[PDB]
RNA sequence: UAGGGGCGAAAGACCAAUCGAACAGUCUAGUUGCUGGUUCCCUCCGAAAUGUCUAUCAGGACAGCGCGCACGCAGAGAGAAG
RNA sequence: AUACCACACACAAGGGAUCGUUUGGCUCCUGGGACGAGGAAGGGCGCAGCAGAGAGCGAUAUGUGUGGGAGCAGCAGCAAUGACCACACGUCCCCGAAUACAGCAUAGUGCUGGAGUACUCCUUGGAAUUAAGCAUAUGAGUAAAGGAAGGAAAAGAAACUAACGAGGAUUCCCGUAGUAGCGGCGAGUGAACAGGGAACAGUCCAACAGUGUAAUUCUCAAAUGAGAAGUUGUCAAAAGGAAGAAGAUGUGAAUCAGAAAGAAAAGCUGAACGAUACAGGGUGAUAGUCCCGUAGUGUCUUCUUACAUACGGUGAGUAGCUGUGCUCGGUAAUGCACAGUGAAGAGGUGGCAGUGUGCAUCUAAGACUAAAUACAACAGGAGACCGAUAGCAAAGAAGUAGGUUGACCGAAAACAGUGAAAUUGUGUGUGGACCCGAAUGGAUCGGGCCCGUCUUGAAACACGGACCAAGGAGUGCACAUACACUGCAAGUUGAGCAGAGGAAGUCUGUGAGGCGUAGUGAAGACGGAAAGCAGUGUGAGUGCGACCCGAUAGACUUGUGAACUAUA
């Protein structure tokens, strides 16, 4: 029957850990993820805006991003070691 | 309405209300979208297409600035309001020029001389924090209204005056009913300066005359 | 009246300055007003107040002591005063800490930069004052 | 619908429709103000407007009145002994797209 | 309504201004004639060299045999024109003379 | 091998406790002539369940009967006598 | 009724309402609009003396230099041989466009790819809904899906309007106008020139380059040589500047004492003092003079911007035509395409099909362009906004705890304040469901069926309701309208926009348009009664979620599923 007694047999599993993504959606039949499309080279669609600002620019670290800002705050100076070549360039 | 809501529909033994999908958490089943629910949306929500400000005639706001000015100098009207006047000498007052001050030191001895001592007073006295929530947004302290001064000609006396507590001031030319007639009541007590007060002919006029200065106007 | 458009008079944003303040702007908060005398054997009117500093407590229920600063807390901003105390059930004895305003200078402690930190303002001083 | 009235026609069934507001108003005049007195400085004795010709208005309606126009016509600024370029250096609009069809509107630009 | 009161007699009166005349132009210097030669010319040696299109032969047929109102359908409808057929018949026939 | 599509020794069976057209999300707060509900006090006036037309018969509109503001004013839900 | 059940009051339990408070939210305005092969955005894993989460940082996981200067929050240890902070730099593990790759250009060096996409440009293209049914039409060239760029983007100097006594690039605001018209002529749709302003700027290529010599660009050498590109055509000139704006930071006046009372005075009482500073915040209760500022004044650093040569009148599978499909208010074709056909050098247009002829106005099939205009992330300032069941989902380690096979889905919890009601125990009183009227020392007497709701008709064998708290439903805008109130009146008006002004307020100009000052007809045409305009509000109609809640269904996606079950 198809309540209790079919839940037995439920010892496969389809999906993994993607490599790029995190999110234990990799198809290793189809070899597609459901969350971000790998292997294809741009990222899938999400399907609506509330779901798509979870993954957004500046939900995680932006490391490069705000060094930049920085360093172009300042006038970008550059290592004070090497100011001739900057001046002469 | 951020969340995904359906109704269950009858046959459930509840009320057809719609309800949050979910699973796993005390949120799963509860009550979603409607006015009477915890977390729904607002009956017809405010909106910025309200209409804020108000016309009036420009004939009416020329008029009322007329006999605003002309309750000023009516001495039932001016003790009606709450300002205290037992030991000026007469209303109105007219300051002369030459008047050289710069220094508050000096400012006040001027003040203290036309009678205005117990105004200022009562003024000073006032200052309480307001009741309920108005206290929380910006408008902390509140304070009697006492005399305007009103100048017409540029004056080292306007800043002078102006950091004793209570007392205001604009110019004749374009002075506002808001301060004429505070919380819609008339008859602010006033300082003139002596040229202040000679503009007021060529402003408002003569009677059955028009007025050169506003212009389509006539008392 | 203000008529700077830049600096702000909200309540909410006057009172986060004040609590979430770090660094040289935390210090300024540990002031306290010199006596008449040191006022005319240096030029400066305040300073912030240090261990080994002598004080005069001028409010509350320790007023008219005085005595040497021990300690001074500056997550929760209290000084602690030698002799200005309380006694537990156990007979144990807890120093009780002084919000800084309520102090007043008598004697300074002179050790280490405190020389240099006086010499450096009352230079700022004339700088400006001579011009 | 019931009554007497003048039948309805109010065209709010779009749900694709902008609203725009206008609590920017007094911000901008402000702004446009401020614009006027820095370009002033850059160029101080010389005015912020150049000079522009005299016109007479399109219609029926309208012939009757006199209005500004675009820019001075070559025949216009030659018949004053000027040349295009001086005329240009001095403040004077140019526009070579007029023409000229009456003697009256030639003598008064002149 | 402010609208249609007058006749249309007293709509068409006019003011009466002084007119300017026009500056003709018709003088045409040395080297724009020789211009204008030049483009002609070379109208002449692209003709020369390829000759005519099929419906510009059907045509020239049609009017050695006077053939002059079937000649005409013809070229409207290639070229959709009534006033380019009448000039390009006025150009074959010219070429044929 | 995937949704107006699959797969079926054929029962409209089965396709993640869902199938005479799956699930997720959006358009969308889809529509409702139909059912349920609609939050303080006193004073004064006070109905209708009928006619005409309607894809009209559990709905409308127009007229008839209420109330408010009222320019004004010899009238009357009763009798006599021809 | 000894002990059960009910009610009242006092005390103890049980719960978290109410009042007082808020380093959070929301809205409007101003600035900003800064990523990546020099490896981004996003994911994982490591690093502390005791260290889980979160924050910070990369095996250099608190290093160097500059400006300052006192502690490191617990315990043990450190620190003028520099605790801690601020500015810049150095170092920067593994996965990921992920590349020892793909496509492509140059004499050579190289460039593109991924992320973001609120606002702008180019394609593709619905249905619910309204018509009280429905098929053309509407919603709507909107949603959805794809391509691309910048701080704005697009557009832009007439193959343009107009018929006046004419004007003169593009964009934006007021207006013509809910008009001319389109439309099962139904529902409904719907522009342009004028007239008043903001801001203003014009120019390039081809046609068409010295022939007494390619005079032109590049490479190596050298101080004057070799070589590459190119005759299928290269080559058409100036430095230069002070202004303007935004930030950062220094300085910065003036008070003491007291009875009563309180844990504490800044309150209250007396006596003083400052002010170009009485904006606001902090201190053990309500502070101009106790602390941080404010008015007024100094310094410094960045950014933006500016003079030269030569020319005209023919830019083709184009304009147009026939057929066809979509589109627009465009109507016997407004714009865009595809197939046939296909010009002239002279052509295009003048809101109704054709043919002829004068007249007016322009010059298509190649390119560039400032200012005035639009709006996320991030930063700053304001508010007749909300005050922990509200305001963003989120005032704490919130897109978190936790959940789906998957796409995706998603909470609660403020103060160690106050401490209501439901409900429970103990004590003391009064009754046997309770309400209204009237009383006794005391038995009781008389009247009353359970509320809300549809309904001819409810106590009903009609439906909803166990009990208490808190939340919980006729609102906003546009357009005509009748009434009440106000100013002026043959007139009336806060259009936009300019001038003044320590300013989102107020005052003053310039100056359109609209409606009114009289109507009749389809129109040509004619002409002869009746106070209006603009506001502040109330009743009421129509369109938008439209008093609040509620279908079975329809469509769209470059979104997901054969772990159960079917077949090869
Ligand atoms: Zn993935």
């Amino acid at each position: 029957s198809k309540g209790t007694p079919s839940n037995g047999k439920k010892n496969k599993r389809n999906h993994t850990t993607c490599c790029r993504c995190g999110s234990v959606s990799f198809h290793k039949q189809k070899g597609k993820c459901s969350s971000c499309a790998y292997p294809e080279k741009k990222m899938k669609k999400m399907q609506n805006r509330k779901a798509m600002l979870k993954k957004t620019t500046g939900t995680g670290k932006m490391r490069h991003m705000k060094k930049e800002r920085i360093s172009r705050r300042a006038g970008y100076p550059g290592n004070p070691i090497l100011k001739e070549i900057r001046n002469k360039i | 309405m951020r969340h995904s809501a359906k109704s269950w529909g009858t046959g459930r033994a509840m009320a057809r209300v719609p309800r949050v999908r979910a699973g796993g958490t005390r949120r799963a089943g509860q009550g979603a979208n409607a006015n009477f629910c915890r977390g729904g949306r607002m009956f017809a929500p405010t909106n910025v297409n309200r209409r804020w400000n108000r016309k009036t005639l420009l004939s009416i706001r020329r008029y009322a600035s007329a006999m605003a000015v002309a309750a000023t100098s009516i001495p039932a009207y001016v003790e009606g309001r709450g300002h205290r006047i037992e030991q000026i000498e007469n209303i109105p007052l007219v300051l002369s020029n030459k008047i050289d001050t710069e220094k508050t030191k000096e400012g006040i001895k001027i003040l203290y001389n036309l009678g205005l001592k117990e105004e200022l007073d009562k003024v000073e006295e006032s200052k309480n924090i307001r009741a309920g929530k108005g206290k929380w947004r910006n408008r902390r302290y509140v304070l009697k209204k006492g005399p305007l001064f009103v100048y017409t000609s540029e004056t080292s006396f306007t800043k002078a005056i102006r950091n004793i507590p209570g007392v205001d001031t604009e110019r004749v030319e374009n002075l506002s009913i808001l301060d004429l007639a505070p919380g819609g009541q008339a008859g602010r007590l006033i300082i003139w300066m002596e040229d202040a007060f000679e503009k007021l002919t060529e402003i408002y006029g003569e009677m059955n005359e028009e007025s050169k200065f506003k212009k389509g106007y006539t008392m | 009246m203000k008529f700077n458009k830049n600096v702000t008079a909200s309540r909410r944003k006057n009172r986060k300055a004040h609590f979430t303040s770090i660094g040289l702007e935390r210090t300024k908060l540990m002031n306290a007003p010199l006596s008449k005398d040191l006022k005319e054997e240096y030029g400066i009117k305040r300073i912030a107040v240090r261990p080994g500093d002598m004080v005069k407590v001028v409010s509350g229920e320790f007023k008219k002591k005085e005595g040497v600063v021990m300690k001074v807390n500056r997550h929760d901003i209290k000084i602690e005063v030698e002799g200005c105390f309380v006694q537990k059930e156990d007979g144990k004895k807890i120093n009780k800490g002084i919000h800084p305003s309520n102090l007043r200078i008598i004697k300074l402690s002179m050790e280490k930069d405190r020389a240099e930190i006086i010499n450096k303002k009352v230079e700022a001083m004339k700088s400006e004052v001579k011009a | 619908m019931r009554g007497n009235q003048m039948l309805p026609n109010n065209h709010f069934n779009k749900g694709s429709m902008k609203f725009k507001n206008w609590f920017n108003q007094p911000m901008r005049a402000l702004k446009r103000k401020e614009v006027r007195e820095q370009k002033s400085k850059i160029c101080y004795p010389n005015p912020l407007k150049k000079l522009r010709p005299v016109v007479r208005c399109c219609s029926m309606r309208y012939n009757k009145k006199v209005r500004l126009g675009r820019g001075f016509t070559k025949m216009e600024i030659e018949k004053a002994g000027m040349d295009i370029k001086y005329a240009i250096s001095v403040g004077i609009a140019v526009d070579l797209r007029r023409k000229n069809k009456n003697e009256e509107g030639l003598e008064e630009n002149v | 309504m402010k609208i249609n009161k007058l006749n249309n007699a007293s709509k068409a009166l006019s003011y009466p201004v002084k007119k300017l005349a026009k500056t003709e132009k018709a003088p045409l210097t040395e080297k724009q004639q020789r211009s204008k030669e030049l483009k002609k010319f070379a109208m002449s040696i692209a003709r020369e060299v390829g000759g005519l299109a099929p419906y510009e032969l059907r045509a020239t047929e049609l009017l050695r045999r006077d053939e002059d109102k079937r000649c005409k359908k013809f070229m409207k409808k290639r070229l959709g024109s009534l006033k380019m057929a009448k000039k390009k018949i006025e150009l074959l026939a010219e070429e044929m003379r």
